[PDB]
Formats: structure tokens, C-alpha cells, sequence
């Protein structure tokens, strides 16, 4: 069984504060594509693609 | 072949990843770059040869 005191008001405000965005959009961001290909996918046995 | 083209002013650029470049020098065909402008300051300072 589990149970959950909820945290104090105060602490809550300032950590809710503090929140900076994980995932920003900016035009120099060293793109790099996967290694390998995710479109098509090869039968390593008998080369058949999917 | 991809190339950056010149700029006339000390810019930032972006880390970029490239692959193909030929062994030797087939660059004969360009005759000059930023011509309109006063000087080239980051790409390729071709002038006319």
C-alpha cells in the first residue's frame, strides 16, 4: 500500500519558478541524422526489406 | 557538392557535417565571389585572377 502527503505550498511556488524550457528551437543546433536508416528495414538473412 | 556561401562580415556558423570532397583541384570555374561587395570575411576570398 502507498499513500501521498501532498508538498507544502511554499516549496511547490518556487520550484515551479524555477522551469526552464528542456527543448528550445534555435536555427545552430549541430543536426546530425540517425546512423541508420529507419525507413526500410532489411532481413539480415535473406536481404528481404520491410 | 554543398558549399557555404561567403559572407562579407565575421558571422557565426553552425558546426556542420559533410562527407564528399574530390582529391584534386576542380575549382577553375569560379571566377569571383562577393564582387558587389567591399571584402569577402568568412567563405572563400575569390578575386579575379
Amino acid at each position: 500500500d502507498i499513500i501521498t502527503r501532498p508538498t507544502s505550498d511554499s516549496i511547490a511556488a518556487v520550484a515551479n519558478a524555477t522551469k526552464p524550457a528542456a527543448v528550445v528551437s534555435d536555427p545552430q543546433s549541430m543536426k546530425v541524422t540517425p546512423i541508420v536508416n529507419p525507413s526500410s528495414y532489411v532481413c539480415n538473412v535473406c536481404n528481404a526489406r520491410f | 557538392f554543398c558549399i557555404p556561401i561567403p559572407q562579407v562580415y565575421p558571422c557565426i556558423t553552425a558546426r556542420r557535417v559533410h562527407y564528399a570532397f574530390t582529391s584534386e583541384n576542380n575549382n577553375d570555374s569560379l571566377f569571383s565571389t562577393n564582387a558587389a561587395s567591399i571584402d569577402t570575411a568568412f567563405g572563400e576570398n575569390a578575386a579575379v585572377s
